[PDB]
């Protein structure tokens, strides 16, 4: 099982500097053998024969190179320490000791099965051990996508290789937003090429002025014009030089590792995009492709060794309503304090199919029942996705109350349909459940056999049932005027706007008409009643032959409203063809958590996202940690478990990249752990003083030292500068940490590469809320309207584990006003964030600062407010000496947040920030910078309402991930307020003016306070 | 029939205290609503359904004729498959008295504390119990790993032990026999820590149930405790 905790030894966080190892010889010779702690096993090994020479029958000892150590780690397996360079701190022991054996069997499975569990973080051999056939179906079955995507990996031999590790991180359409078009000098941009001279590194210089859509092999061209225009050549022997090597040259982003592989215009790719609305200069390095081929290894893809007349009808015949029997369950935790019952109901997804019926009451101390339970429904209307949801509860009919919940696929992913005899052991309620039943909760038994164990009968019929296929259901289904005005008004209504009785019917009398109008099938599927085989039947025809949609229509029928399978097939059909790489990275969050509804481990999306894993390093890397972080969780455990073990067979050397990343955060998780717990009540000298002693011993900066950011793996982070190294202030005992950046030319971008890892809060929450600032961004930016935000790279590793990009030459405005600027000491006023601003930008310098700061803050503004992040303060804002403002630490707020409040909200910094915009200005209220500042706003409060399905559909999506703040869609309701949904579209900007113009007056009179931001008024 | 006087009609209250209003119910448990106008909320099928009435020509209906001319003599006719409505949900049921249930929320406050921290000490032995569980099959797997080398020994050291004896040297199979006797030794020491650990095992599962026990014995009263701190609307700041 995966061990708790990252420690060295089971109990013990760190080893004592000097550990007592019971080694145990090859000739049957116990000797105890005082190790150092960050001892290597090859030095171990060594001083361990020479200790054994002392002891009898050393005479039958080998070499020490036909010898490999073998120990039990703390997830109670077997591991054989086949790398010995790892030390024995590392290893990740139960108890110290240590077996020397000979290898028996083969070398290269045992190698590459503890490095995918190891990625994982639970053992494979414990997949080998379930018997469950469909997971080992999907084990044996999943590897055809891992095939599919190695042999499209391995088309273009050398090639495409390197796309799959390094693809061109462009944006999804080449067109030009009208504002950044302007930026460029008239239709070109200057763009820098360099090149590495000698081993010795230095540097020569190619400035160039290249049309912005040109394609890297043209730049190239150009830069090779350059070069050769020096030099004796004709006008052929120019043109073939170019000709001729154009295609023997790469191009890459100085200071990472991003790559301009593929021929998408140059202004296409996000380096230059971003280099050009900044006004900042491009600056590309010239590579050979010789170079960056030698380094890709050409990894293999080898089949792993699990890869190895009946009487049926069908459901469309067996004529009978839905019988279950409730046998027995073994026992239930009661005081005898309180008669217990079991309540069922027979569910499509959340919604009931039909009434839900009960069992008799018994005894608390006797739990048998022993009956035949009735359901009101007809066997042959069950669809696909038809399911049992039951559990056990008590009673004081006087006061209700659930204890032990389970819920079944009442069909097999064979598509058979359940018979007879089952028994189910039962989950516990979650803290926050008051329902009987669980219905919207995992599917399936529970792993853990010590629980209430639930026993029943199914009716068992003559033959083996089976769901129809799709040609039996197209028999079945078998068996106008100007109504167009509603179901175009209703197919642009938000998914959360209610649809009654009128208009469901009116949906399914004219929905072969709605063809004509493809976005309306979200809608169009919840006005069906899903329990009469009548309508599904007619359904179904219709949604294989569907027009495609847009991806972001497509994955609301994706979330936890459609759990039918065609539907579902249709959604990932539709993603399959037209969402792109670029939009797919993007919404990597939901499409994962997604994953959750899916009844069966095999299904279309998981061979759709695998593939582009697998086809993709950058979606493979983000698809990991995405799955990775959740194997805390039970719940989820296995089905991603199994998808990641899928991934890690066939990602190819990337596995290693990945068990370095692990390593790295095994690391620091165990090092928080220390100053969380045991080095609890301790100064900060202390704490400090053992950081800097813990990090400088050798199997700390090993471990931390050369690998890829988990932010980013385009970032490499080279050498510690433990000099800057430090424990945060915060009780949660967060670690900054400095990294060199180890490119070849570091210097022209990331000179610092700094991360702050935070063992303790869920950062789940800020993910989803950067993701979604980050897409406001874009829609503005698409739509000719420059508001820079600031979505800031965050990324959870685990439960309540993360990382956090660090936004460099950033202060919050608390630390804007300490410094005072020689004004007394710590004095401050309104005034001296604008003069801060001034002192930091002189000249004409200063003019573009301040127009960056509004920029930048009416994008926040507006965003906040639209998702009710907006009552920050001094320590949540904060400003680069550039002039950007960007919120931070989004989670904090919403731990700190029962409804009858909020209709005031003071904003105390709106005074700070109007000096910003407009400067000095005794009245500024009223200014020309100002009323700019507004009407930016208004675009943008607009524009984010124009696209409001998307986020809707964005956190719908979400409620599968269990956030204490997106449960029921009773929260997301919430910004339907804010962005007026239901009132009229100019109405809805007057609203807008009103709730700013309250937050404007309301904060002039509070009186803030600077510590506790409790508001005296 | 009368505009408003509180037998089954509140305002245009949201869709949250509805269907939080029929929820785990027969088939009716039914109030008024309005839209974006009129609406009536309804329960068949098991599922919660919402009807609209249009109002226009100062006259109602559901179906496509209009069949009516007032609001409370449009539920008379369908009252007695346009399946029937059944019981009403009341706006009269549990002297200037928001002070007593003071008591109810105080009461809340007081069974989620005592809950939390039962919460609390249930995840944290659930978390041991599942640590304690790994840890005597890694104890398992050491036994069986320290026999594997017993085997070695008295395979290996046969020849040899066959050799002093034919030879006489005593105090040097003593030096075997004292380094098998400290795999031996070690081996009980494994085995009476692994035993020791199974009456941890059990004895914190036991602690567990009763932990159990008391929760879903608390629980009941916590959610009935929910009705009983309702608060009254356009009252402004209440303790
Ligand atoms: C769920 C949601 C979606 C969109 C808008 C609002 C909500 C929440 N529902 C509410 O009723 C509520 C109220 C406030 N504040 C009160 C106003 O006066 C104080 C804020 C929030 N925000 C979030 O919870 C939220 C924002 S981004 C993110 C990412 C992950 C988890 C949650 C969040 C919501
Ligand atoms: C200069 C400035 C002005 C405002 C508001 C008070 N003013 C306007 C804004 C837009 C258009 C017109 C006005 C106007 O009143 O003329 C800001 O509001 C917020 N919040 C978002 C809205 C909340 C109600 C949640 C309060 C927090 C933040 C974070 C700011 O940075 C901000 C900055
Ligand atoms: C993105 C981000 N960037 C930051 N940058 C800095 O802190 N600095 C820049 C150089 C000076 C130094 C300073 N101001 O002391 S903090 C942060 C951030 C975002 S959420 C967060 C919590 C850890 C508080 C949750 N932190």
């Amino acid at each position: 099982p995966p061990r708790p905790s990252s420690g060295e030894l089971w109990g013990i966080h760190l080893m004592p500097p000097r550990i007592l190892v019971e080694c145990l010889l090859p000739n049957g010779m116990i000797v105890t053998l005082e190790c150092l702690r960050e001892a290597t096993l090859i030095t171990i090994k060594h001083e361990l024969f020479k200790e054994a020479r002392k002891y009898p029958l050393h005479q039958l000892l080998q070499d020490e190179s036909s010898y490999i150590f073998v120990s039990v780690t703390q997830e109670a397996e077997r591991e054989e320490f086949f790398d010995e360079t790892r030390r024995l701190c590392d290893l990740r022991l139960f108890q110290p000791f240590l077996k020397v054996i000979e290898p028996v069997g083969n070398r290269e499975e045992k190698i590459l099965n503890r490095e995918i569990g190891f990625a994982i973080g639970m053992p494979v051999c414990e997949f080998d051990m379930v018997k469950d056939p469909e997971v080992q179906d999907f084990r044996r079955n999943i590897l055809n996508v891992c095939k599919e995507a190695v042999d499209l990996r391995d088309l273009n031999s050398p090639h495409s290789r390197a796309m799959y590790v390094y693809p061109p991180n462009v944006e999804s359409s080449p067109e030009l937003p009208k504002h950044i078009y302007n930026k460029l000098d008239k239709g070109q941009i200057i763009v820098v090429i360099w090149v590495i001279v000698s081993p010795n590194n230095d540097k020569q210089k190619y400035t160039l002025k290249i049309n912005h859509d040109c394609v890297p092999e043209q730049v190239i061209a150009e830069a090779i014009r350059k070069k050769t225009r020096s030099m004796l050549l004709s006008s052929e022997q120019l043109k073939l030089c170019v000709l001729e090597y154009q295609g023997k040259y790469i191009l890459k982003v100085c200071g990472c590792d991003e790559y301009f592989l593929e021929k998408y215009p140059l202004s296409q790719y996000k380096y230059i995009r971003s280099c050009i609305m900044l006004g900042r200069m491009p600056n590309l390095m010239l590579m050979a492709k010789e170079s960056l081929y030698s380094q890709l290894p050409m990894d293999c893809f080898t089949m792993p060794s699990y890869s190895r007349e009946t009487s049926t009808k069908s459901l469309w015949v067996i004529n009978s309503a839905l019988r279950i029997k409730i046998l027995c369950a073994t026992y239930v935790n009661v005081n005898i304090r309180d008669k217990i019952y079991v309540r069922t109901g027979i569910y499509h997804g959340g919604e009931p199919l039909c009434d839900n019926v009960n069992t008799q009451r018994v005894p608390c101390s006797n739990p048998r029942w022993n009956e035949w339970l009735n359901y009101d429904i007809y066997i042959p209307d069950l669809p696909r996705a038809a399911r049992l949801c039951l559990s056990i509860c008590s009673v004081k009919k006087e006061e209700h109350c659930p204890l032990a919940w389970g819920n079944i696929n009442l069909f097999d992913y064979t598509d058979t349909l359940v018979s007879g005899k089952m028994a189910l052991n039962l989950w516990p309620v979650p803290h926050g459940l008051e329902d009987l039943l669980n219905p919207i909760g995992v599917t399936g038994s529970n792993p853990n056999k010590e629980t209430p164990c639930l026993e029943l009968e199914f009716d068992w019929f003559s033959s083996v049932v089976k769901f129809p296929d799709m040609s039996v259901i197209e028999e079945h289904a078998n068996w106008r005027e100007n109504d167009k005005e509603q179901l175009k008004a209703i197919s642009t209504r938000d998914p959360l706007s209610e649809i009654t009785e009128q208009e469901k019917d009116f949906l399914w009398s004219h929905r072969h008409y709605c063809v004509t109008i493809p976005e309306i099938l979200p809608k169009l599927l919840l006005s069906v009643k899903w329990n009469s085989r009548d309508e599904v039947a007619q359904m179904y025809c219709l949604v294989k032959d569907w027009p495609p949609i847009k991806p972001e229509q497509a994955m609301e029928l994706l979330d936890c409203n459609y759990p039918d399978p065609m539907v579902r097939g249709f959604a990932v059909r539709c993603l399959e063809k037209y969402l792109t790489d670029d939009k797919l990275s993007q919404y990597l969050i939901q499409l994962v958590q997604v994953l959750k509804y899916e009844q069966y481990l095999d299904n279309l999306l998981v061979r759709f996202l695998l593939k582009k894993a697998l086809t993709n390093q950058r979606i493979g890397h983000f698809f990991f940690w995405h799955l990775k972080s959740e194997m805390h969780n039970k719940t989820v455990s296995q089905r991603f478990g199994l998808l990641l073990e899928s991934y890690c067979r066939a990602c190819g050397m990337y596995l290693k990249h990945l068990n370095r990343q692990v390593e790295a955060m095994e690391k620091l998780i165990n090092l928080t752990d220390i100053l969380k717990q045991e080095k609890k009540d301790e100064t900060q000298k202390v704490q400090m003083k053992f950081l800097v002693e813990q990090m400088r011993r050798p199997d700390f900066m090993d471990a931390l030292q050369g690998f890829l950011s988990p932010l980013n793996p385009a970032h490499q982070l080279g050498n510690l500068r433990l000099e800057e190294c430090r424990i945060m202030s915060s009780a949660k005992r967060p670690l900054w940490l400095n990294w060199e950046n180890p490119d070849i030319m570091s210097e022209l971008l990331f000179q610092n590469n700094e991360i702050i890892f935070k063992n303790g809060d869920d950062l789940r929450q800020d993910m989803l809320t950067l993701q979604i600032i980050r897409i406001m961004e874009n829609i503005w930016q698409n739509q000719g309207l420059d508001l820079r935000m600031l979505p800031y790279g965050c990324l959870s590793i685990g439960d309540c584990v993360g990382l956090i990009e660090v936004v460099r030459n950033s202060h919050t405005i608390m630390q804007i006003q300490c410094k005072g600027g020689l004004k007394g000491a710590l004095q401050f006023n309104s005034h001296t964030l604008h003069q801060w601003l001034k002192d930091k930008n002189k000249g004409e310098i200063y003019d573009a600062a301040i127009d960056l700061f509004t920029r930048s803050c009416a994008g926040y503004c507006v965003a906040t407010f639209i998702l009710g992040i907006g009552d920050r303060h001094n320590s949540n804002i904060m400003v680069k000496d550039d002039g950007q403002l960007f919120h931070i630490d989004f989670g904090h707020f919403l731990d700190h947040k029962f409804g009858y409040k909020r209709e005031r909200v003071p904003f105390v910094l709106t005074q700070d920030f109007l000096i910003v915009i407009s400067k000095g200005a005794q009245e500024c209220t009223k200014t020309r910078e100002f009323e700019r500042f507004q009407e930016m706003c208004y675009k943008a409060y607009l524009a984010i309402r124009q696209h409001a399905n998307l986020f809707i559909n964005l956190f719908s999506m979400m409620l599968g991930s269990g956030m204490p703040e997106l449960q029921s869609f009773d929260d997301i309701a919430y910004i339907r307020k804010t962005l007026a949904l239901d009132k009229t579209e100019q109405e809805a900007l007057e609203y807008f003016m009103k709730q700013m113009n309250d937050a404007r007056h309301g904060g002039w009179t509070t009186k803030m306070d600077w510590i506790f931001h409790t508001i005296k008024q | 029939m009368s505009l408003q006087d509180a037998e089954w009609y509140w305002g245009d209250i949201s869709r949250e205290e509805v269907n939080e209003k029929l929820r785990d119910t027969a088939d009716g448990t039914f109030l008024v609503r309005d839209a974006s106008d009129y609406t009536l909320t309804l329960r068949k099928g098991g599922n919660n359904k919402l009807i609209k009435i249009f109002h226009r020509d100062g006259k109602y209906g559901f179906s496509d004729p209009l069949t009516f001319s007032s609001v409370v003599e449009l539920i008379n006719h369908y009252r007695n498959l346009d399946v029937k409505l059944l019981y009403p949900v009341s706006k009269y049921q549990q002297e200037a008295v928001g002070k007593k249930l003071h008591e109810y929320n105080t009461q809340f406050q007081e069974k989620s504390r005592e809950y939390d921290r039962l919460y609390e000490e249930y995840t944290r032995t659930s978390q041991e119990i599942q640590m304690k569980r790994t840890a005597i099959e890694a104890f398992n797997e050491t036994i069986k790993i320290f026999e594997e080398q017993c085997q070695t020994q008295e395979r290996y050291s046969k020849e040899y032990i066959e050799k002093f004896k034919r030879e006489g040297n005593e105090k040097e199979i003593q030096r075997i026999m004292h380094n098998y006797d400290k795999l031996k030794s070690r081996i009980s020491e494994i085995i009476d820590s692994r035993r020791r650990l199974e009456e941890d095992l059990k004895k914190q599962a036991a602690e567990y149930r009763e932990i159990d026990k008391r929760m879903n014995s608390i629980k009941p009263d916590l959610i009935q405790l929910r009705k009983t701190r309702d608060q009254y609307l356009m009252w402004l700041t209440q303790k």
